[PDB]
RNA sequence: GCACCGCGCGCAGGGGGGCCGGCGCGGCAUCUGGGAAGACUCCUAAGGCGCAAGGGAAUACCCCGUGCGCCGGGGGUUG
């Protein structure tokens, strides 16, 4: 990913990074994506997954 | 014409999806002796960010990407025509502010933001336009809005109830589309299917379908059928009541997905009338309309 | 006791209890919206003991953007005196008097302000200092006034619009010069009044730097107002 | 609940509040003979419906919600007619619709009286709604500012020519007013009229005898005599 | 009031022009660069009393300052809570001395 | 036309209104284009209100100036009749002009209200 | 080549890298009735005396970057040859202007920009009266 | 540097990782607590509140029955 930026304690200095996304596809939001789901789950449960398995 | 052939794949990168996607389709251009130059298509995607990406088909890769100061992009069309060459997409968002971009002369970039609802809380989940100037998004806070997109102006904001089937009192219109005639067909968090009218923006009909919440809809080209398919991996067709005007009432539903039915399109042309609808099983189901 | 800042064309004056910033006036004897200002003269003049050349315009970062930058911690302004100046949005002639004392007579300060009270007020004011020529047109047409505007070497950009980085753009593909400097202040209340300030300021620094930009340096107004930034950035070097 | 309804003029039918707010208030419409739904009329406010009149002929009913918005709702076409706003109600609490000779395709009465929770009660004659089209900003005949409290009563004579609307939070606050003149007669009640907190007002079926019942539980009888 | 209203100006001026000078006496900053090695390279650029009299008198004059305008304003909010307790019809409020709040919702007319 | 912060979402305008008739019973609100030119010129005023309707909409609009030279937030309400009869006033009001103090539930309101219509500029 | 520069003054054309041929102007009040005749792209004496041949059209080319200023001066009739549009020709008239030094010694070897700021007052206070006081 | 017949220890810090556990910021369909709250609701009672004087004290806090006002209860036939 991207380095950290490094503070003196007063000015931070930090290396600019746009170098993930080429031509490609823009990376999702997990935080987005997981809003979505869960106004789709609003309180229900799962169901059992499989089969007989611990 | 009844072949379904899997022409190209074009991946996108890990931690990446792909949640609508919309096709901008010129009108028919004539050359100087009477021949036809047909539309030029071009894709359009969003992919759960701030980005809209317009995707190049030639070279089998993303072409363009275009990003506002908002948030998260959950819904987006294309406005319809009446102009010629000013086309423009509207997309609605988490934080509320109806975005608009621009796309003309192989452009996409963010032009303007329409409007903002007060509250913040409001997430907009689809959208689908009456008219040309008229825009119907659904929200997370049980209401359906219809925004004037020349002013940016509200034209009346529709309402439903709570759901008295569970908790969560606030009800999600997860998909809004417009009827031929003027109507708007829209299903939502109890599995409902609301008929609004489309002079006064208030409803004419509750059909309840489904049992969990109906997540996609389809009207046909002529206005004759509605397919709406839900979490209950359930397709339920309406035709209208025979009689009384603006009065539709489900014919049939059967499940013939194996999970929830997300996204369904259709299409009327040259002797073939389906509606596509893939789900979360990955099995496009082709319908006959 | 008056001494230059490390930028040319501002003064500091000191005392035992303050520090000032200051400019050297082009018109001396006369004020232009209520400001404070300090007569001295170059030494060698005992026996007279009258401030006699010198007459420098106290400069607040209160009601000026550029000098809240600079009383931050701006390492370049970008201009000398005799430099080019493209002013957007010149509201009221408050700041762009300093900056046309900045670049001198040699130099000159273009404003642009479509708000015909503030394009009143700001004409009534360039009536006097010939450096700046003022111009009431929408900045976000920047064909309207192509015919005033000659190349630029800096251009200063405070305009309270959403689009402020696509009226930079066009206005920096039509007058910035090559390798030019760009001073811009931002403002998050403006453009994003929800989303977290530093967030709204790094999608103005990355649209600036898709616009082709190099973002140098980002510093926050923030003794001075509330929730601004000043970018200060190079145009293509 | 079942407790706020209309019965229909023509006794056919009977309109129920549903009790449930959310931005939005519906009323759930009901065969009188066979005690069966047969209909749904759902209007946007912000706390729902404040009241609700059947309309003369019998066919559509006008649902006044509160913050402001009015709604005509045909039973026909069994869709709305037309949403129009009272002038400046910051919310309204009753409304009542009376009268003859009125628009043809409103039902046929005259005039609809909106009373909102500030005191104000506008009364609007219904051949100013129609611009079917209906006006989304009409205005009041008459703006009656007489009671300082929030309007809790309102009813119009069966022939269309008195109404008496009062409020409940103050003694004696019953105002009665004649039609079409709107004005309001200034005789009665005096300060000695013995109303007391006036909860319910109905006036007779030949408009001979308003009776007035307050919070203490005594029904008082006036005769109309014009 | 009227006279709580003047002094309360004067002393919101005051306030205000001597914030102006403790501010004007005394992750804030970002600086970019393309790349570690120009980071690390200004980074070894980088390695290579009387103003705190002046600074605690004009702290000690703002914190008066502000205690007198705060004191000024809630004189002010008071009298006009008195104005309300004492008009001609009954007007909302202000809180009784049982502590109750005065609220009234008939309208003016 | 001039009335360019509108506040057309009558959800916006309900939430308006509501905190105007609290503030009115609070006696924390500046009633009339004079008395909100006063508040908003003494500093105190923490929101104002104007209205749309008014028939010379030049009366008003002295108002946006000052709140452009004193920052605080100015929105448009439709009606000036429900501006009047929010405040509870029995008169048509054009301007209207809420304050702030130390503490209350009302000045968190005020917060969030001005929040909301900096949302909407 | 034919390119349509205007400044404030005058007219430069550089068919042939170097600079071909000019056409310059001081100092009157009829400066601002060109400024308005490019501000729509009406007929300008200054223009037609510019693109007044005697010979053809000899290659239909007319590099102006204005769409609007290309498509109004494509209907006149006077000379019918036909203008291209900003073409994302950037480069030209960007650099024209930032080595517009190199110019100065051959049409007006003098410094011009008091008629330039003249015109900026007079446009400026002409839309002041646009917006009358 | 300590042991040149050894591991290790005292210390400067260069980078990335387990992203293990806390902290901060942000959203959060619901749930829990509080404030506000609809005017049919509560508004403490058939009485209460306010302003200005007067008298007494646990002397920061409070209590009591004179003059003006503001409501409320009860009673109450087109004044």
């Amino acid at each position: 990913k991207n380095p950290k930026d490094k503070r003196v304690g007063s000015t931070a200095y930090r290396v600019v990074s746009n170098g993930g996304d080429p031509r490609l596809a823009p990376k999702a939001k997990k935080q987005s994506l997981n809003l979505k789901q869960a106004l789709l789950r609003r309180d229900r449960v799962a169901k059992p997954r499989g089969g007989f398995f611990v | 014409n009844g072949g379904w052939y899997q022409e190209v794949i074009i991946p996108g990168g890990k931690d990446r999806s792909v949640d609508g996607l919309v096709w901008v389709t010129d009108p028919d251009e004539e050359m100087a002796d009477g021949k036809i130059i047909h539309g030029k298509s071009r894709l359009f995607s969003i992919g759960y960010t701030t980005t809209i990406t317009e995707w190049d088909l030639e070279k089998a890769r993303a072409k363009k990407h275009a990003s506002g100061q908002h948030g998260e992009i959950w819904c987006f069309g294309v406005q319809p025509l009446p102009a010629a060459q000013n086309r423009k997409l509207v997309a609605g968002t988490v934080d509320g502010n109806l975005v608009l971009y621009s796309i003309e002369d192989g452009d996409l970039k963010f032009q303007k933001t329409l409007t903002r609802t007060p509250s913040k809380k409001t997430k907009f989940v689809s959208i689908a336009f009456q008219s040309h100037n008229i825009v119907i998004v659904g929200c997370s806070n049980s209401t359906i809005c219809a925004y004037d997109v020349r002013t940016g102006t509200m034209l009346r904001q529709m309402t439903l109830g709570t759901d008295l089937t569970g908790g969560s009192k606030n009800i999600i219109v997860w998909a809004v589309k417009c009827l031929p005639n003027g109507d708007i067909v829209s299903g939502d968090s109890t599995g409902q299917v609301c008929i609004w009218d489309g002079k006064t923006y208030t409803q004419a009909q509750r059909i309840q379908s489904h049992t969990q919440d109906v997540l996609c809809l389809s009207v046909s080209a002529d206005g004759s059928k509605i397919i709406s398919g839900g979490m209950d991996r359930r397709t339920a067709v309406y035709e209208p009541m025979a009689g009384q005007s603006g009065r539709w009432s489900k014919v049939f539903h059967r499940r013939y997905h194996q999970h929830d039915v997300k996204a369904m399109a259709s299409f009327e042309g040259k002797g073939m009338s389906v509606v596509v609808s893939g789900g979360s099983d990955a099995s496009p189901i082709v319908l006959p309309l | 006791i008056v001494e230059p800042h490390r930028h040319k064309g501002v003064f500091v004056a000191r005392g035992g209890k303050e520090d000032l910033l200051c400019t050297a006036n082009l018109v001396p004897g006369e004020s232009v919206y209520g400001e404070k200002r300090i007569s001295v003269e170059t030494p060698g003049s005992g026996p007279d003991a009258v401030a006699t050349k010198t007459e420098y315009r106290i400069w607040n970062p209160f009601r000026s953007k550029l000098a809240a930058g600079i009383l931050g911690g701006l390492e370049t302004i970008y201009m000398k005196p005799g430099s080019k100046v493209l002013y957007l949005g010149a509201a009221s002639g408050t700041s762009v008097s300093h900056v046309a004392d900045i670049v001198g007579p040699t130099g000159a300060v273009y404003a642009v302000e479509f708000s015909h009270r503030s394009g009143r007020d700001l004409i009534n004011m360039a009536t006097r200092r010939t450096n700046v020529i003022p111009i009431v047109e929408d900045a976000r047409k920047p064909m309207a006034y192509r015919m005033l505007v000659p190349m630029v070497d800096v251009i200063f950009a405070d305009v309270a619009q959403p689009d402020q980085a696509r009226i930079v753009g066009i206005n920096a593909r039509l007058f910035l010069k090559q390798g030019g400097g760009l001073l811009i202040s931002i403002k998050a209340s403006c453009i994003d009044s929800t989303a977290p300030p530093e967030q709204v300021f790094a999608s103005e620094v990355q649209k600036l730097r898709e616009d082709k930009f190099f973002p140098k340096e980002q510093l926050t107004l923030e003794p001075y107002e509330r929730d601004h930034a000043m970018v200060s950035c190079v145009y293509l070097q | 609940t079942m407790e706020r309804f209309r019965v229909s003029p023509c006794g056919r039918y009977m309109a129920l509040v549903a009790s449930d707010k959310k931005g939005g208030g519906m009323l759930n419409i009901i065969n009188v003979g066979t005690m069966q739904w047969i209909a749904q009329a759902r209007i946007d406010g912000r706390h729902g419906v404040a009241d609700f009149a059947w309309w003369s002929d019998g066919n559509g009913l006008t649902i006044a919600g509160r913050d402001g918005q009015v709604t005509e709702w045909s039973m026909i076409t069994r869709r709305t007619v037309g949403i129009w706003r009272d002038e400046g109600s910051i919310g309204g609490t009753v409304m009542a619709l009376g009268g003859r000779n009125g628009p043809a395709e409103l039902g046929g009465d005259r005039w609809v009286a909106i009373g909102s929770n500030s005191g104000i009660l506008n009364v609007y004659d219904r051949n100013d709604l129609i611009e079917i089209r209906i006006k989304k900003y009409p205005t009041p005949t008459r703006v009656f500012e007489q009671l300082t409290t929030s309007i809790s009563v309102v009813a119009f004579s069966p022939d269309g020519q008195l109404l008496a609307f009062g409020s409940q939070h103050k003694k004696d606050a019953l105002r009665l007013v004649h039609l079409p003149s709107c004005t309001v007669y200034r005789n009665w009640p005096t300060e000695q009229t013995p109303l007391g907190r006036v909860t319910a007002i109905a006036f007779s079926s030949k408009s001979d005898v308003l009776a007035v019942g307050n919070d203490v539980g005594r029904v008082r009888l006036w005769e109309i005599r014009g | 009031l009227g006279y709580v209203r003047t002094m309360r100006n004067i002393a919101a001026k005051e306030l205000k022009e001597l914030e102006e000078r403790y501010v004007l006496a005394g992750p804030k900053k970002i600086v970019f660069f393309e790349g570690v090695e120009e980071r690390q390279q200004a980074l070894e650029k980088q390695k290579a009393r009387r103003k705190q009299l002046v600074l605690e008198k004009l702290a000690r004059k703002v914190k008066a300052a502000r205690k007198k305008l705060k004191a000024l304003a809630d004189a002010e909010y008071e009298l006009e809570l008195q104005q309300a307790k004492m008009a001609k019809t009954a007007t909302s409020g202000g809180f009784t001395k049982s502590g109750r709040r005065i609220k009234v919702r008939e309208r003016k007319r | 036309s001039a009335a360019w912060p509108k506040a057309e979402d009558p959800a916006l305008v309900q939430e308006l209104l509501d905190c105007v008739q609290q503030a009115s019973h609070y006696r924390q609100l500046k009633k009339g284009a004079n008395e909100t030119t006063k508040s908003v010129n003494r500093g105190t005023s923490e929101l104002v209100i104007l209205a749309a309707d008014t028939q010379p909409l030049s009366i008003v609009l002295h108002i946006p100036l000052i709140c452009e030279e004193k920052n605080v937030p100015y929105v448009y309400v439709p009606s000036k009749v429900a501006l009047g009869r929010a405040c509870g006033v029995s008169r048509a009001v054009i301007a209207v002009s809420l304050t702030s103090n130390e503490a209350s539930d009302l000045n968190s309101k005020i917060r969030a209200l001005r929040d909301k219509v900096e949302r909407l500029a | 080549l034919f390119i349509l520069t205007e400044t404030s003054a005058g007219y430069a054309l550089f068919k042939a890298i170097k600079y071909k041929e000019f056409a310059k102007f001081d100092s009157a009040a009829i400066a601002v009735e060109e400024a308005s005749g490019i501000l729509e792209g009406k007929v300008t004496p200054k223009l037609a005396s510019l693109l007044n041949e005697l010979k053809d059209e000899k290659k239909v080319t007319l590099a102006v970057h204005d769409t609007k200023l290309s498509n109004s001066i494509t209907k006149l009739p006077g000379i019918n040859i036909k203008p291209i549009s900003g073409s994302m020709t950037d480069d030209l008239f960007r650099a024209i202007r930032q080595h517009l030094y190199n110019l100065i010694p051959g049409m007006e070897p003098s410094n011009f920009d008091e008629m330039n700021l003249g015109l900026a007052h007079s446009l400026s206070r002409h839309k002041l009266k646009f917006s009358p006081e």
